[PDB]
RNA sequence: GGCGCGGCGCCCCUGUACGGCGAGGGCGCGUUCGCCCGGGGGGCGCGCCGCGGGCGCG
RNA sequence: CAACGAGGAUCCCACUGUCCCGAGCCGCGCCUCCGCGAGCCUCCAGCCUCGGGAACGGGCGAGGGCCGGCCAGCGGGGCAAG
RNA sequence: GGCCCCGGGGGCGAAGGCGGCGCGCAGGCCCCGCCGGACCGGCCUCUGGUGCAGAUCUCGGCAGCAGUAGCGCUACUCCGCGCCCCGGAGGACUGAGGGGGAGACGGGUUCCGCGGCGCCUGCAUCUGGCCGCGGGUGACUCGGGCCUAAGCGGCGGGUGAAGACCGGGAAGGGGCGUGCCCGCCCGUCGAACGGGGAGCCGGCGGAGACUCCGGCAGGCGCGGGCGGAGACGCGCCCCCCGGCGACGCGCACGGGGACCGCGGCGGGCGGCGCCCCGGCCCGCGAACGCCCCGCAGCCCCCGGACGCCUUGCGCGGAGAGGGGGGCCCGGGGGCGGACCGCGCGUCCCCGGCCGCCCCUGAAAAGCCGGGGGGCCCGCGCGCCGUACCGACCGCACAGGACUCCGGGGUCAGCAGCCUCUAGCGCGGGAGCGAACGCGGCUCAGGGAAGUCGGCAAGCCGGCUCCGUAACCUCGGGAAAAGGAGUGGCUCUGACGGGGUCAGAACUGGAACGGACGCGGGGAUCCCGACUGUUUACUAGAAACACAGCGU
RNA sequence: GCCCGCCGCGGUGCUGACGCGCAGAUCGCUCGUCGGAGCCGGGCAUGGGGGCGAAAGACUCAUCGAACCGCCUGGUAGCUGG
RNA sequence: CGCCCGGCCGCUCAAAAGACCUGAACCCGGCCGGCGCCGGCCCGCCGGCCCCGUCUCGAAACACGGACCGAGGAGCCA
């Protein structure tokens, strides 16, 4: 919606932030073979209730 | 080699829609580089860029037939669709007498 | 039309977010939420489901208080501390 | 079974082409009419001729 | 019981491929090809006639047929599937 | 748990796997070859979650079928190295209740620029709402915050084993300045459509604008007793009385704005075999301030009546007409801000009337008036929303999903059919022209013989004139039934610049609502009076309801 | 609470299409109604042996001659399968 | 490392164990050979042979369950 409240927004905008994979230096760092955070979202089949 | 930020960007300029804007083919690679309203303003000026006037529709025949039938033409029975009262209120003769 | 058709005339929000345990439960309408029980001051929990109580319990979380003071009892000074104030 | 493509003739179908010129109720305008004109258009049937029509696989 | 009815009935005029009795045509599917590519179902199998038999057999007794491999169609049987 | 004669077998190859001999009636056991790469047992005693073909068994893998079944919304083509992407040229579509331009809700970054094709984009891709990397939503004036609606909470207390549920009968708070005075008792809960102090034009960007920049304004704050005959004209505080906020529906009639047309004149285009001063495009002016002008309607003065006046009405001795005035009027003009005329309609708002109801069509904050009593120049305006989308729900999808703006021709028209502006997807293409299907068209002669049954299909249909029965609750029946005319062209008459209505000559296969749109009719019987309601997804009716009547 | 008819609201007949769907109820043509007991949006109220019903045992989130969720519950079976 | 325009050759290593230990069955592709069970014979002839499990007086049944393969799968305890 176009007219939300701030508190629906800020909540939103944590999902927006943290949707991101893994950096490289990450996975030579801590010597990873699973790649894939999967935790992300893509907004068409996602039900974020927030 | 695809000019669509080009296309809707000469619509802006020019207020017209995108539909009636016109590239000429030649100097298309002058076209390409131009990413900016004020690049695309500098072709305009050049002439490289340009709008069509709109299309209208003739009123010749429909002025013609109109001046015809203030003659009295095409208005017997065989053109009338609506009746009597719906053609000519006869409220409205009884008000204007 | 009591299938398909009908799930088209879905735009409402019947729950929304708690401000005590944050789940997509507190009715908009009723002013309450069916999972912790807020306005209420007591927490809901139910003794028919052990699932549900687990979820949401005393450990599920940082614990962050209560950690200093266990182990302040276990190994530190704290049972020394009680001798000179209960004198 | 060296195809066909494209023409010209005949024969059929429709119904007399555009234009030019000279009758028209009326007020230079005018639906329509007559003449050149069984005309013009069209063809998957018939007849004869410009471009062309005999590889590679077993 | 006038007026009214996507209500149940009978008759007449008009109308017609409902029918005598069917015929020709149009578009799109089907069909062939390039690309893509599933469901249902399945003891094992898949040609008939008679007999006997849980009294209507693909297999059992006796006779008659039959290279093997496939397509477009089709609805007799598989006491077809659900 | 024990034994396995210098302390059981093992990288000189354990367990397991794949083939092959042997032994045993059998359950099974033993050996060899190849693989594998670290553990394993024969005999005695002890122990048990101890042996599979089946349970429409459970979980996992997976075959035939089979390169099979299958891939609404009119449509693309040529060239550019060329893809369904991009460009140019052509051909079409949506058809102003839009496949157009924008909001509300829901979604949540889908928005933008650059790159890219591993996944997805049921065909392809160099495309993309997909993937990587950077970015992006600016307010005194728009909305939210405030007010109250239907409601929902709270309230000394009351009640119940409690959780909790129910509630006016309570010593219920303010102004100031001490000290006086006044006072009956909740809610800074509930509307992003109701109420509400105040915003317009021009410009700039890849993505934001009533928000930015420039210009011109407006609102709310803070600091440096007179004129008139009259209708009327020209600082505050408390108590009481009032006002604004503040309101239904309707056929019509009137005024303004916007839109839309015709003609002139100024500038620019196109095509042009013949004709063409006959075709097309562009000619623009806001909020706000001052002056003037404003029909209806209500009011003042004179004076004293067979009239004034609307489409309709309506009004007058409780003072008409006539003469001269005052007030209201979302509007218009002129000057500021800064091309010229004339018309029929359409939409939107407003006005005065009239009609209608056993229906009479919110509230409050806030702001103002009355009566009585007491007494120019500066500065500022905080908090939150603001990108984009039918990208939403239906497991992803011919379904479902509120509102706003609405050109031209034909026409009674927001119908059908064609179109200017704007916009351009819809799991992909090519070939052939069998059966059979699905959606369509036409058929000699007959005309319901077909069938449970005229199911389906066909006939009728616009407008004008003629002509219309039984029966009836006198309103109807009625478009009853039936007839005739209808194009084009050249003209004439009527109404006060405008369309309509009426009539005539001439003419064309013996045609004319030439497409489109658009009743078949009649004689009867049964049921229910009638409009209305229903088994969402097999029943729309004779069932329910209804006014009336009665207990 | 008049009649023809557009949007809208509904759902008659073809017992048409579809019926391994576009779809767990849709599509085509035809049809009822269209100033009213008319249609649509938001807010609010009524809760399971209860509500709500111009009454069909209808509707109460694909669930209704008694909703859904967890537990009592590995409920009992002289009955079917292994 | 090299050669062609992903492949080949080959390098590390005891070994590719190469996206990973071992790597069974069902099912499948290439080369080579041939045309259901029991019995006799060296070998394609002759002879015999209905689909199992189940309830049932009685099943090959036109009675029901079962495409195939693996692993799990039901009289224990007080
Ligand atoms: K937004
Ligand atoms: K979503
Ligand atoms: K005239
Ligand atoms: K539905
Ligand atoms: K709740
Ligand atoms: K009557
Ligand atoms: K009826
Ligand atoms: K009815
Ligand atoms: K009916
Ligand atoms: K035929
Ligand atoms: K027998
Ligand atoms: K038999
Ligand atoms: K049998
Ligand atoms: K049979
Ligand atoms: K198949
Ligand atoms: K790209
Ligand atoms: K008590
Ligand atoms: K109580
Ligand atoms: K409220
Ligand atoms: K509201
Ligand atoms: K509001
Ligand atoms: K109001
Ligand atoms: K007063
Ligand atoms: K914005
Ligand atoms: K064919
Ligand atoms: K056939
Ligand atoms: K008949
Ligand atoms: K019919
Ligand atoms: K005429
Ligand atoms: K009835
Ligand atoms: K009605
Ligand atoms: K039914
Ligand atoms: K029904
Ligand atoms: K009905
Ligand atoms: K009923
Ligand atoms: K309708
Ligand atoms: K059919
Ligand atoms: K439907
Ligand atoms: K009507
Ligand atoms: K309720
Ligand atoms: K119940
Ligand atoms: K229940
Ligand atoms: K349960
Ligand atoms: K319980
Ligand atoms: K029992
Ligand atoms: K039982
Ligand atoms: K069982
Ligand atoms: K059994
Ligand atoms: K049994
Ligand atoms: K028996
Ligand atoms: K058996
Ligand atoms: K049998
Ligand atoms: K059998
Ligand atoms: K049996
Ligand atoms: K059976
Ligand atoms: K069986
Ligand atoms: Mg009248
Ligand atoms: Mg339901
Ligand atoms: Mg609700
Ligand atoms: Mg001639
Ligand atoms: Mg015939
Ligand atoms: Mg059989
Ligand atoms: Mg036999
Ligand atoms: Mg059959
Ligand atoms: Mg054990
Ligand atoms: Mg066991
Ligand atoms: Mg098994
Ligand atoms: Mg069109
Ligand atoms: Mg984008
Ligand atoms: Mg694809
Ligand atoms: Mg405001
Ligand atoms: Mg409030
Ligand atoms: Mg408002
Ligand atoms: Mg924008
Ligand atoms: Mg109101
Ligand atoms: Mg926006
Ligand atoms: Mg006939
Ligand atoms: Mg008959
Ligand atoms: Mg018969
Ligand atoms: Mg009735
Ligand atoms: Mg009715
Ligand atoms: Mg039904
Ligand atoms: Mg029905
Ligand atoms: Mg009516
Ligand atoms: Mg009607
Ligand atoms: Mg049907
Ligand atoms: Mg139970
Ligand atoms: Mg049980
Ligand atoms: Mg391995
Ligand atoms: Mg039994
Ligand atoms: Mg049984
Ligand atoms: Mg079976
Ligand atoms: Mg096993």
């Amino acid at each position: 919606t176009a007219n939300k409240t701030l508190s629906r927004k800020l909540r939103l905008a944590k999902k927006t932030k943290t949707n991101k994979n893994i950096p490289r230096w990450v996975i030579a760092k801590d010597h990873l073979k699973k790649t894939w955070n999967y935790k992300r979202h893509h907004w068409r089949r996602s039900h974020l209730k927030l | 080699a695809n000019l669509r930020l080009q296309k809707r960007l000469a619509a802006d300029v020019l207020k017209c829609g995108k539909r009636r804007v016109r590239f000429n083919p030649a100097h298309e690679k002058y076209i390409e580089q131009a990413s900016s309203r004020e690049a695309i303003r500098s072709l305009i000026e050049s002439k490289i860029i340009a709008k069509l006037d709109i299309k209208g529709s003739s009123r010749g025949r429909i002025r013609a037939r109109h001046a015809a039938k203030r003659l009295g033409r095409h208005s017997g029975h065989g053109k009338r669709r609506g009746t009597r009262e719906a053609r000519m209120p006869s409220k409205t003769l009884w008000i204007q007498r | 039309s009591k299938g398909t058709a009908s799930f088209g005339k879905r735009h409402t929000r019947i729950h929304g977010s708690c401000r005590r345990c944050g789940k997509h439960s507190f009715h908009l309408q009723k002013h309450e939420c069916a999972s912790c029980g807020y306005p209420s001051a007591k927490m809901r929990r139910y003794n028919w489901s052990y699932k549900s109580l687990r979820r949401r319990t005393q450990g599920t979380g940082s614990m962050s208080h209560m950690r200093k003071v266990y182990r302040a009892y276990n190994s530190g000074t704290l049972k020394a501390n009680a001798r000179k104030y209960l004198a």
